[PDB]
């Protein structure tokens, strides 16, 4: 599954992305 | 790990969960119920 954190949009726009239980060096900064 | 089916962890580890029974014991055996 793939989630999305977002603090709201009446604070912000900005947004992180869960690739669940997924290894990182296969999902296609902070990583 | 299969088809469709996946397991989610806790949000709670069981480190946390051993320190919260810790804490809960030291509150006891040093102040009685008052702590609660
Ligand atoms: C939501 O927006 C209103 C007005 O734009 C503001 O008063 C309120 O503080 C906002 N809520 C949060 C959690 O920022
Ligand atoms: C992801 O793959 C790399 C390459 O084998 C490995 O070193 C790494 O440990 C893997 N991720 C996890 C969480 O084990």
């Amino acid at each position: 599954g793939v989630s999305v954190i977002t603090p709201g949009t009446n604070t912000s726009n900005q947004v992180a992305v869960l690739y669940q239980d997924v290894n990182c060096t296969e999902v296609p900064s902070n990583v | 790990k299969f088809n469709g089916l996946t397991v989610l962890p806790p949000l709670l580890t069981d480190e946390m969960i051993a320190q919260y029974t810790s804490a809960l014991l030291a509150g006891t055996i040093t102040s009685g119920w008052t702590f609660g």
